[PDB]
């Protein structure tokens, strides 16, 4: 739906 | 932080490290990413990732609104799952960390954008346009299917709009100086005109300084001086098309008496506030519907004189003198004197922050 | 490069004011100019914003319909037209600038201008001695800020604690200045708006 | 949409060389669009951090920022003597741009005994028609203190800034009163 | 019949056999004449006859009305009285008879007009012009003086305005056929346009037939078709000057549907009745103030590519198609399709009657 | 190549007429079209002229202000608008063409049209026998021209001398037809406008 | 300006093969802008000469013209049988373009005796109320003749064209008269 | 003044 964000731990 | 998108079914998810890939003319930043798949519910056993450069554009003959024709200018595909023994590629610094976080069910993919390719340029839509953006825009597509030729399902694919951008060079070039000399009929004395911009490279919103020097030795009087900045765009889809559009014009009522000189400095600034209604104007690549500035000039690959696809945007400054009429020939001759000054209009290379999408959203 | 604004002052409620921020060192097409107000003793607040490149202007909900912001690109100045000012609108207004390409915070700020909205007029300060250790002197029912308070014409600068003025319920300011003397004078008070220098002595 | 940025603590004190951390919380996700400012009393705010992690040019490297979900942290490694000011938290992802409440950082000193002085109204108050009494509290640390009035609201108090000579606060709470009520007791 | 003019003093009289000298490109008809002098009252003892080709033209800087600057393009002189032993030339058939009639006090003179010379062309004066005709006009001057450098007296000279004219060639040339093909951007299908006049050589007042063939295969629709006849004049006084002036335009509202052909025949006729107000239009050489038709085309000396002085007049027919706008680029591009058809406009060679001067005078 | 004109006829004095000369074989820009009228039994006279190339029109002094000439280049026709016609304007009108470059006389002429301006109306002819050698027959008080006169229904074509008709002072035409018979009938008279065929016999 | 072109003779007669000359005079100089026309009875005029000396195309070479000052002459070498018509003189140098009076050329024949016949009004004239008498002159040459009326203007006469059979004219002069005047004598 | 005409006899 929508481009989300996330961190590479 | 990295950007992730998931399929409507939720089985497919792709991770991208950025959305703007800078073009260094000779080389282009590679497009790396990680695709997360779940083979337990995936019976197709094949996952394909495709990078597509298409010239999406509307149709005037068709009365249907929104429908557009897609013409691919560059298509490349790489299969990630299962891991192809022949498609063995090195892993980038960000790519290896993403695999570690996700687990053993994530596989990478990497594309190499070839040079001599168009940059993301979106033409300004009209007030009655309701479809998608028109122009050149890249796209990263990931899907799983039994074969390439198999029909694609809307619930079994993801797509992200990426961009290819260029920034202002570090080294300034020579100052653009152009001069002209017009010889009339009544007398042999010439009408000289000189113009020179302050510097070759200008930024978005930075004022443009024009120096005008007129050495009139004829018998006629110059009535008006017109200074304008025009956007030159080259589109090569099936045949080369050239069109011009003035983005900032300033008219001065300066009058030069015969056998007298003249010198003045003019300031101009192109901006989008007064160019909203100019349909067809070229703007920088939009993601979905954001506001973007005027399209920045494209750095062509030296003097290769190649026929680059897509849209090539260039700018010029025109200095025009209006000469009084009358006498023998009357209003039949064209005695206007003009000269053109090319210049480059780009963005400085950002330090850390990439271009953002409407930072203060309404 | 510097941002300087002028036009602040005392205005009756329901009046109007013109704040002009003469931006120097940069233009208005490549920079977005913002107005930020800070109430006395309170936090910052954003009231207006203008983007001359895209021709977009934004206002806060509190000042919507009363505040008008516009930019004069000829001399690189941005104006803030205020109408129907109220008592709660008294604050210190700052002119801020942010990069148009792209937003990275309000890096450049103005020196600050003070806007006071009160129905009261100019009033003369009243000096009352404070008998006793410590010695004090109270000044009340005056307007507007500030007042200069000194002891013994500047000869007593040790142990003096001039406290910040406060706003009373009647719309008038007041403050107290105290000094400590162990065993053992002159409460020099000056008000620039009323050009009055009242001095008093404190005795038990 | 509006975003309320809850900044805690409201105010703290620390000594020179101490590690100071400030927490900023957003009611909604704001990605990494958060900036930090430092405003000394009487001057304009100075930009310190933008994008919640990028240090502004010209700012000493002791300042640092971090992001973890919706919790933004401004951390000072060594508390230099010139770092004692008020810090505000900003978000610039959605209009309107909302600021934080602000946090006051002051020097740390040992406990000081509050000396309580009472000043009765002078003889000049008799003809003025207004009666006011001010209690004085000098050289007390920390700022928080308790005041009791007796001979009931309508009381005004003022606090001076920390004087560099003594590093202590001063309190002066005054109570105006009518002539009829003042003479009652 | 021959034409004679006498000096105001009556001592000098010159006879000319005609006033129009036809130019055959390779050779020009010689200018012969007889000068009658009376040496009894003539003490200068020298008689000089001068042929002058001058570009008389007004001045716009000077506010004085009527005053013009004279620039000679070709000056030749021959002395008749006394008979020069070195200037021995053969006598034409008409010249010998004139001497017999006048007597022994009449002496001849003969000039040879060199080729590569301008023809008599007079630009159309404006409503506020009160001076002499502007353009190229020859003149035959006869006078008696002690020396060439001596000042000339108004009472001791005569002047006649002669002309150098050209007529239509006997052999017609190839039919002027020109075609164009415009390629658009949306589709690769071309938009063809053809045009062809009936014959190369047209006469003054004769209608001009234009055949238009449009083979539209694109998606756009042609709105209007414009047919015009334009007069191209080249003036070389100090620098080459090019200007154009439409003398007959006809606009048709024909619309061509996409994927359809079109064929029509248009008739045009240039004339001076509707071109009275077009100041600067080139007309055939006037003697004093007569009405003359549009300037006839000049027959250049093959492909010598020489810089001929004076005024060179040529004609063309332009076929222009107006293409509907809209779509992607909007009103920025220029999609008009045009083609030009040159043709020759002269007079047939008269049998016996030379051109006359307002035969039914008012 | 041919010039043909139409529109002539009988018109009351003070009326109007339209003569159209449909030029065929050439145009009107390269040719100047002239109108020439010839009164019955008189010489030629020039009334109008038009030059479409230079846009100049000329009229005679007699017909100045009453006659208007114009050309329709679409179909190569020239018109002559006549107003306030008088009795002296009756004549035969010819359409003539002359070369524009250049004038060399009226080489091409029209076939001719007859315009009659009279206040009288149509009247029936009256046939009266002429008794005696020669035999005659007089026809008078008729209008308009012409009338057909024959003897013995065309059987007597020898010795017949039909004289041209003349205009009387009353506005009516009359003529006499005579024939010579040595020793020894039928005066066949027909009038087309009145469609009347009156025959009379002549006896001593 | 107007130019009156006097053309003489008014009419002449000549035989076949005779040389016929016609003189045209102009009141003012008209250079050499003179044209000649030939109009047979009932037909349109035909152009013969233009510029007073140039023979029109298609015209037989027997026709010729000449100029001497203001006197213009049209000369026919051999009088062909088809040359018998009316000739007009034209000038086209000044507006208005003026024509000549015209000259009639007819065949030549010997003198013919004029037979005079008188026709009294018939009995039908009695009831009509109008009285008219016509005198007949048949087969007389040349055209000019003298008529005498007796039993005074208001008399009308008509002349027929030369009949090819007899080459003679016919005269019929009529005199209308009132009933009262007719019965007077 | 004016260009006259004449014939060569």
């Amino acid at each position: 739906s929508f481009t989300r964000s996330t961190v590479d731990t | 932080r990295v950007f992730k998108k998931a399929s409507p079914n939720g089985k497919l998810t792709v991770y991208l490290g950025k959305r703007d890939f800078v073009d260094h003319i000779d080389l282009v930043d590679p497009v790396d990413g990680v695709v997360l798949v779940d083979p337990e519910y995936l019976k197709e056993r094949r996952v394909y990732v495709t990078l597509t450069c298409a010239f999406r554009y509307g149709r005037e003959d068709l009365d249907v609104l929104g429908l557009t024709f897609r013409k691919d200018l560059f298509v490349a595909n790489v299969q990630s799952f299962p891991p192809a023994p022949e498609d063995k590629k090195p892993l980038t610094r960000l790519q290896e960390r993403l695999i570690k976080k996700l687990g053993e069910h994530a596989y990478p993919f990497t594309f190499e954008i070839p040079p001599n390719l168009p940059c993301s340029v979106t033409l300004q839509p009209g007030p009655e346009d309701t479809g998608k953006a028109c122009g050149v825009d890249y796209e990263v597509k990931a899907f799983c299917a039994e074969n390439l030729e198999e029909k694609i399902h809307k619930r079994n694919s993801v797509r992200l709009v990426i961009r290819k951008v260029q920034y202002a060079p570090e080294r300034p070039g020579p100052q653009p100086t152009a001069e002209t000399t017009r010889q009339f009929l009544m007398s042999d004395k010439p009408l000289h005109l000189e113009a020179s911009l302050d510097k070759e490279i200008y930024y978005h919103g930075e004022p443009i300084s024009v120096n005008v020097h007129v050495t009139n030795n004829t018998n006629k009087t110059v009535k008006k001086i017109k200074i304008s900045v025009r956007q030159y765009a080259d589109i090569c889809l099936f045949n080369t098309a050239q069109y011009k559009c003035p983005v900032a014009m300033e008219e001065a009522d300066d009058t030069v008496a015969p056998s007298s000189t003249f010198c003045k400095v003019y300031t101009l600034t192109p901006f989008l506030a007064n160019n909203r209604e100019k349909r067809g104007l070229a703007l920088d690549g939009k993601l979905k519907h954001e506001d973007t500035n005027l399209a920045s000039s494209t750095l062509l690959r030296e003097g290769a004189n190649r026929e680059i696809l897509g849209i090539i945007v260039s700018y010029k400054v025109k200095v025009k003198l209006v000469v009084s009429r009358g006498g023998l020939l009357g209003d039949l001759a064209s005695s206007d004197v003009a000269v053109e000054l090319p210049f480059t209009l780009m963005h400085p290379k950002p330090k850390e922050e990439p271009p953002h999408r409407e930072v203060p959203e309404s | 490069v510097q941002l300087v604004e002028s036009g602040g002052g005392l205005v009756q409620p329901g009046g109007s004011l013109r704040l002009s921020c003469a931006a120097s060192g940069f233009n208005v097409y490549s920079s977005s100019i913002h107005w930020v107000r800070q109430a006395p003793g309170k936090g910052l607040e954003w009231v207006a914003s203008i983007s001359s490149y895209y021709g977009y202007t934004y206002y806060a909900d509190s000042v919507k319909g009363r505040f008008t912001i516009s930019a004069d690109t000829s001399k690189n100045t941005a104006y803030l037209q205020m109408n129907s000012l109220r008592a709660e609108d008294t604050a210190v207004y700052y002119c801020a600038r942010s990069r148009q390409f792209w937003y990275s915070g309000l890096d450049y700020w103005g020196q600050g201008t003070l806007v006071t909205v009160s129905s009261a007029s100019t009033k003369g300060p009243s000096v009352f001695p404070l008998a006793p250790a410590a010695l004090g002197c109270l000044v009340k029912d005056y307007f507007p800020e500030p007042v200069t308070v000194s002891w013994n014409s500047g000869a007593l600068t040790s142990g003096v604690h001039t406290f910040p003025a406060v706003l009373q319920s009647s719309g008038l300011y007041s403050l107290s200045s105290v000094v400590t003397v162990p065993s053992s004078y002159i409460c020099n008070v000056n008000h620039k708006p009323s050009n009055t220098k009242v001095d008093k002595k404190v005795e038990p | 949409s509006d975003i309320q940025m809850t900044q805690s603590p409201s105010s703290l004190s620390a000594s020179v060389g101490d590690r100071v951390t400030i927490t900023c919380r957003a009611s909604q996700s704001v990605s990494s669009a958060v900036a930090w400012y430092q405003q000394k009393p009487g001057k304009a705010p100075k930009l310190l951090i933008y994008s919640a992690s990028s240090l502004y040019s010209g700012v000493p490297s002791r300042f640092s920022g971090s992001r973890s979900g919706t919790d933004f942290t401004l951390t000072i490694s060594s508390l230099q003597p010139e770092d004692f000011a008020t810090y505000y938290c900003q978000q610039y992802k959605y209009v309107p741009v909302t600021f934080g409440q602000g946090t006051k950082v002051e020097i740390k000193r040992t406990v000081a005994a509050p000396s309580v002085f009472i000043f009765p109204p002078s003889d000049s108050q008799l003809k003025s028609g207004t009666a006011s009494v001010v209690c004085l509290l000098n050289n007390f640390y920390p700022r928080e203190a308790k005041v009791q009035w007796k001979v009931s609201g309508n009381s005004q108090e003022s606090v001076t800034e920390q004087d560099s000579k003594d590093s202590t606060y001063s309190l002066s709470s005054t109570l105006t009163l009518s002539k009829a009520d003042y003479e009652k007791h």
